[PDB]
């Protein structure tokens, strides 16, 4: 779920931190 | 329509506030 899926908005930033390095 | 949206390609951009200097692993399936 990292793909543009997010289009219906923006998703919360904070929720993608997870995927960080 | 062009707001922060993130459809195509620009959710790198969206993920780059996530950790951006040690990046992340943006291998979108």
């Amino acid at each position: 779920g990292i793909g543009e899926q997010c289009c219906t908005s923006i998703c919360s930033l904070y929720q993608l931190e997870n995927y960080c390095n | 329509e062009v707001n922060q949206h993130l459809c195509g390609s620009e959710l790198v951009e969206a993920l780059e506030l996530v950790c951006g200097e040690r990046g992340f692993f943006y291998e979108p399936k």
